[PDB]
């Protein structure tokens, strides 16, 4: 993002983030704006409400005066109110899943990290925050199982991020999942000047994609919900394209 | 007096300006506990705020002394406080100290209290501003005499109106504790007043009246035309609800036990036909076979019996109970219907939540029997919504059980006739038999108490004598003793119904309390109701015999 | 005299279709977890029935032997209503469908049992001694002729018929019938003795 | 909340390994640390139940005093019923001092 | 959120909220025009449709402020085209006509309809009896026709043109970890 057209348009991208990082079966990215935004936005909220609660409490309480007019009055603060805890509720949902996955692939992460080839950083995918966390986690795990089982085995196979031999320690995501989605189209009004989508008959624009294992075309148009897998449809996924249910 | 009858909205809307805020408790309300108008009372008030959304709590209480500790722990920050059903008798500042200089700002705090009793402290309206509560109109016409004495009681020769003020107001006092009005009526006329007045609201308005039924028949039939009617003026779809006027009798849950029960353990009809031995059974048989129902027939339940007697019940009973004597058990009821559910009627509905308020679920164990009451009473509100019928046919079967376990012990009483025709007054003590750890219940005592008064009554005997009752708790070894008033025929004209009969019981053990080192316990609602102890028993007795009654 | 019988069994169906109770039709999610898991019967609770309306009710313990079959077919009319598509037009094996009662009636004891409960709904306890082999019956008889030589079909409830006198319309005898037990339906029956 | 609720679950968590303690308590400093970072404003091991009404009944049970709220006070008087806001009863209702949601 | 299992699937207390989360229309019983009083000035949601509001006249605002105005009596609701008998008759139509296509209806099928049923109850034009039992006959035969399809559980996709959001909900589980079994299989067997 790089300017906002209002506060419900970041509303609606924060929870078709949250619904996609639900269901998908791999770590995605992370909207650093949207949430820069939107903590600021709760911070004024929780500021006004607080200094209009203090001028009527004092009011009240200074004399006996005028007690305030239960018109108008009560029923803003509620909705202000409880539009709130519902904003903190989808946020602190939204941390708890992503806090959950990364705990499930921590091994899988570090072990990526360190690669000079892979053009995907920690930085981009993480918070600060959660790059703490999984540092202090996996040394902490760390010195637990050392601590506990590692003492006692040999040193040949000392090592828990061993790639060799029968099994593998690491934990890949499963790209192959089946997901069901819905196919959105293009996010613009004019839903019409992507160069991917292309013509069926009665028109019915539609988005080709191939299978490799399988070696078939299936095509997808717009307003139909299907039942595909993960791998080859990243790409319509992080371009808005089609959004998972 | 205070709040008259068209004052209340004006009050009320006091209480909104003083209870209605965003995110504050400003209004605790106490109710008496093992009563059923204030149960009826209090949901009605509940309903009503919740209604505007203004935040409130409700705190069951048993006895004074929870009251006084109740009122010490609560905070400056409650405006406005509620007392339903306690409270009218005595003097609410003197018992809780209240300062008027150290609430003064004015109207620091409200406490609205909210009663029945018809005997009450007089100082509490005349003196404090403080205190209010909702008259019922007794102030304005009764009471026109002794305010002018309390007024003026508030050169050598003028100890003439003094004495005389003295008199008027020692008149005034020494009277019996009565009821004349309901809470739930009073509730009802701010309701209609106001403009919120629906089915619910009637349906429990409804159960607040017949809970009188019982003992102030004079008060029921003085209100039943109202409700008959605001009913008036108020395809079997699945979710109909049908209020009507239909037939019933004085039977013990005939629409959920068979015939022959209904009238095995009708009070009216024990009464009147003295089944506690033989020849009350063989009248009964008599009246079955000349009615013509089979004595195999008449013992199946309601839903079974059959349809065509079913229909012409009513021409049976009207031909059949003239001989014996009935024909008062036929009168005119409230029946609710809701879809398919089935027929409730308002008397077999109070029965189940009386059973389910009696049957649920030293100073120490006292305590652990005044929660287990307060957690009875809460279930008991539970079960009032339309939600839960688990919770009503529970009561029902309970209802049934205990009406059983009462019939077993008064036939026994009234074999060993332990009930000692003294000079003045009737006595008698349940000394020793089975299942005496059931009567610990104030409420079951007085309904043991009520069918032995409606037999004592239903003889030959020309005299009306107040009738002491009491039980044994071994465990505490404390005798639980409550006093019970005479009652007329319930087949008697409205001439000889001047005054209710008073209750002096109250007064005479505080007098002999306040003159004899006695270990009672007076600390119920109930001002007739007492513990003593089971050496200190006697004594007293003879203190009560030699007392101006 | 066949419209009484169309009424009463839309009478039951109607009671099947529209009973509910708070948000839930009970009796047809009953029809359809049986259905899945292929238990062809309903329970039906004698207070449901008083409730709903008490004429059938009434009819039901009036004549019993005769309402009852009735009542078992509009049960299996509402089910392939509910069940199966019409596909704007198979297998279609779903027999007549059991009806199980349960009531709360006074009980009453085996020998006080007379002349007055001949064609009654009784309830009844006892102990069971022995228990028979289970027999077979004939539910749908495929019926064949020897001369005329046609085929017809035969329909028998349980409740409360013998080879049709003269054929269907030359000059064949009496009872020229035989019974084709192949393309019939059968179903179980035991004996008990209770005591 | 990351207390491990020694008040009230086992109660001594004497069946864990020492390491499996000192594990626990670890897990516990990282809890807190976590929500004191960029989000101090929202308390993450709160309720996950979406909100749903506002104005709720609620029944008290266990005894204790009168406990300070914003603008208010609550005396937890044994066995009584409020009726008060959503949010502001969750961290009781948790804690096990109240019922019937 | 892990508990458990539940990191997989929405819980149906998310989906009424997802749902509720839509726009509605509403007759207010008040009036809040500016005097030509206190701002509204909500984050997520138009403020000027609800402080420039005129009572007995038609605007647009949430379903949870809608049902917040319910419950005092500063709302009237207005129910939804779709949910009156001659709408459903000729959906109810449509389905019996065609055996093989799902006939359209809004996501939040069933979901509105509970949340209508259970608190807009007197502002209905139609009995609720008659509305409840043709919802529940639309409900049986969608449920009779995805059970027919269920059949054909292909390794590669599958389309579903028209199903609600709980009719998704309640299948996930199964249908997306057969097929993963059957995915698993075939892969493991090249
Ligand atoms: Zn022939």
């Amino acid at each position: 993002t790089q300017i906002y057209v209002s506060p419900q348009q970041d509303f609606s991208d924060l929870m078709k983030s949250w619904k996609n990082e639900r269901c998908s079966p791999e770590l995605l990215p992370y909207p650093h704006q949207l949430m820069k935004r939107l903590l600021n936005r709760i911070s004024m909220q929780s500021q006004l409400i607080e200094n209009i609660s203090m001028g009527f409490l004092d009011m009240q309480n200074a004399s006996n005066a005028n007690p305030p007019m239960p018109n108008e009055s009560k029923l803003p603060l509620l909705c202000m109110e409880t539009e709130l805890e519902r904003l903190k509720f989808v946020i602190r949902s939204y941390i708890r899943c992503r806090l959950s996955k990364i705990d499930k692939f921590s091994l899988y992460l570090r072990q990526l990290n360190e690669d000079e080839n892979s053009l995907i950083s920690l930085t981009d995918l993480l918070s600060k925050d959660e790059i703490k966390y999984h540092d202090t986690h996996s040394l902490i795990w760390l010195k637990l199982v050392n601590d506990s089982i590692l003492k006692y085995m040999p040193e040949e196979l000392q090592a828990i991020n061993d790639t060799e031999g029968s099994v593998n320690m690491i934990d890949e995501p499963d790209w192959n999942k089946f997901v069901f989605i819905h196919v959105n189209g293009p996010p613009d009004g004019k839903w019409n000047e992507d160069p991917l989508l292309q013509e069926n008959e009665f028109g019915k624009p539609c988005y080709t994609v191939t299978i490799p294992d399988l070696k078939e075309e299936v095509e997808l148009t717009i307003g139909s919900i299907y039942v595909m897998r993960y791998e080859v449809i990243r790409d319509l996924l992080r371009d808005d394209k089609v959004a998972l249910i | 007096m205070y709040y008259g009858i068209s004052q209340f909205s004006e009050a009320y809307n006091k209480i909104l300006r003083n209870s209605s805020s965003h995110s504050s408790c400003q209004l605790v309300i106490f109710v008496s506990c093992l009563n059923i108008d204030a149960l009826c009372a209090t949901k009605m008030l509940s309903l009503l705020f919740k209604k505007q959304l203004v935040q409130s709590q409700i705190v069951p209480i048993f006895g004074y002394s929870e009251l006084r500790r109740h009122y010490s722990q609560l905070d400056d920050n409650i405006n406005s406080l509620l007392l339903v059903g306690f409270g009218g008798v005595i003097d609410l500042e003197a018992f809780l100290e209240i300062d008027p200089q150290e609430y003064v700002i004015s109207f620091r705090r409200d406490i609205y209290v909210l009663d029945a009793h018809r005997p009450w402290n007089l100082d509490n309206i005349f003196g404090s501003q403080i205190i209010q509560c909702f008259d019922d109109g007794t102030v304005d016409d009764t009471l026109g005499e002794q305010k002018e004495a309390y007024y003026k009681l508030l050169r050598k020769q003028r100890k003439k109106q003094i004495h005389e003020y003295e008199g008027v107001l020692e008149e005034y006092y020494s009277q019996g504790t009565t009821v004349v009005n309901s809470i739930s009526a009073q509730i009802y006329s701010l309701l209609s007043a106001i403009g919120e007045t629906n089915l619910s609201n009637l349906w429990l308005n409804i159960l607040g009246t017949t809970s009188l039924d019982i003992a102030y028949a004079q008060v029921y039939n003085r209100l039943y035309p109202l409700l008959q009617d605001e009913v008036k003026r108020l395809v079997k779809t699945p979710d109909t609800l049908t209020l009507n006027i239909q037939p019933d009798y004085y039977l013990f849950l005939l629409r959920h036990s068979s015939l022959y029960d209904s009238f095995y353990y009708s009070n009216y009809v024990n009464a009147k036909l003295s089944l506690w031995n033989e020849n009350g059974k063989k009248r009964l048989h008599k009246m079955f076979a000349r009615m013509g129902i089979p004595l195999s027939t008449a013992q199946e339940t309601w839903l079974y019996m059959d349809h065509s007697i079913k229909r012409e019940l009513g021409i049976i009973f009207d031909k059949n109970l003239d001989r014996y004597g009935l024909q008062d058990i036929i009168r005119d009821g409230f029946v609710r219907t809701l879809g398919y559910r089935g027929s409730i009627s308002a008397s077999e509905f109070v029965e189940a939540l009386t059973a389910l308020l009696e049957v649920g679920n030293s100073a120490q164990k006292l305590t652990n029997l005044r929660k287990r009451w307060v957690s009875n009473f809460w279930l008991s509100w539970d079960a009032l919504d339309d939600r839960k019928v688990e919770l009503l046919n529970r009561g029902i079967q309970l209802a049934q059980d205990l009406q059983r376990a009462i019939f077993n012990t008064g036939v026994a009483i009234l074999e060993k006739k332990l009930i000692k025709h003294l000079r003045i007054y009737r006595l008698c003590v349940l000394q020793d038999g089975p299942d005496l750890d059931l009567y610990r219940n104030p409420l079951t005592l007085l309904r043991l108490g009520n069918w032995l008064i409606e037999c004592c009554a239903e003889s030959e005997d020309k005299q009306l004598l107040p009738m002491v009752l009491a039980s044994i708790d071994e465990n505490t070894d404390t005798y639980l003793v409550a006093g019970l008033t005479p009652r007329y025929p319930r087949g008697l004209d409205t001439i000889h119904t001047k005054k209710p009969i008073l209750n002096n019981f109250s007064m005479a053990f505080q007098q002999i309390t306040a003159e004899t080192d006695a270990k009672v316990r007076i600390d119920n609602f109930e001002s007739s109701i007492i513990e003593i102890r089971r050496e200190d028993l006697s004594p007293f007795l003879e203190k009560l015999t030699l007392s101006g009654l | 005299n066949d419209d009484d019988n169309t009424e009463i069994i839309k009478s039951f169906k109607n009671f099947i279709l529209e009973f509910r109770l708070d948000s839930q039709f009970i009796y047809r999610d009953q029809l359809r977890n049986n259905i899945l898991v292929k238990n062809y019967s309903l329970t039906v609770n004698m207070e449901h029935l008083i409730g709903y309306n008490e004429d059938i009710y009434k009819k039901l313990s009036d004549e019993p032997s005769d309402i009852i079959p009735l009542f078992e077919t509009a049960i299996t009319q509402v089910a392939k209503r509910i069940s199966i598509l019409s596909r704007a037009q198979l297998l279609n094996s779903l027999p007549t469908f059991q009806l199980i009662l349960n009531s709360n009636a006074n009980q009453i004891p085996l020998r006080d049992l007379d002349s007055e409960h001949v064609s009654k709904i009784v309830r009844l306890s006892g102990i069971i001694i022995s228990t028979s082999v289970l027999s077979s019956r004939a539910t749908y008889l495929s019926i064949m002729c020897r001369n005329c030589r046609h085929t017809t079909s035969i329909t028998i409830n349980n409740f409360n018929v013998s080879l049709p006198r003269s054929c269907l319309s030359k000059n064949c005898g009496p009872d020229p019938y035989i019974i084709i037990h192949e393309s019939s339906k059968f179903i179980d029956q035991q004996f008990l003795k209770l005591q | 909340n990351g207390l491990d609720l020694m008040s009230s679950s086992q109660q001594d968590t004497n069946n864990l390994s020492h390491q499996e303690q000192e594990y626990l308590k670890e897990y516990c400093d990282l809890i807190t640390d976590l929500k004191s970072g960029d989000l101090v404003d929202i308390d993450l091991s709160g309720s996950l139940v979406p909100p749903s009404d506002v104005f709720i009944d609620v029944r008290v049970l266990k005894d204790a005093g009168e406990i300070q709220t914003e603008y208010g006070v609550f005396n937890l008087i044994k066995d009584s019923q409020f009726f008060v806001r959503q949010s502001d009863v969750e961290r009781l209702i948790q804690q096990g001092y109240l019922q019937k949601i | 959120s892990l508990p458990a299992h539940l990191q997989q699937t929405f819980s149906p207390e998310e989906i009424q909220f997802i749902v509720e989360n839509e726009p509605i229309k509403i007759f207010p019983r008040i009036t809040t025009r500016q005097k030509i009083h206190t701002r509204w000035q909500l984050i997520t949601t138009d403020d000027k449709a609800l402080n420039n509001m005129v009572a007995m006249r038609s605007t647009e605002v949430v379903l949870w402020i809608a049902l917040l105005l319910k419950q005092q009596s500063k709302c009237s609701i207005v129910a939804p085209q779709w949910l009156t008998t001659k709408e459903l008759d000729r959906k109810i139509q449509y389905e019996k006509t065609h055996p093989d296509r799902f006939s359209e209806l809004p996501w939040n099928w069933l979901v509105l309809a509970r949340i209508l049923f259970n608190k807009a109850k007197d502002d209905f034009h139609d009995p609720i009896h008659e509305l409840r039992g043709k919802i529940q006959d639309l409900r049986e035969i969608r449920q009779i026709k995805v059970l027919k399809g269920l059949k054909y559980l292909n390794e590669s996709h599958l389309q579903l043109d028209n199903l609600s959001l709980l009719e998704i909900n309640e299948l996930r589980p199964f249908i997306t970890e057969i097929m993963d079994k059957l995915r698993e299989i075939h892969t493991a067997s090249l």
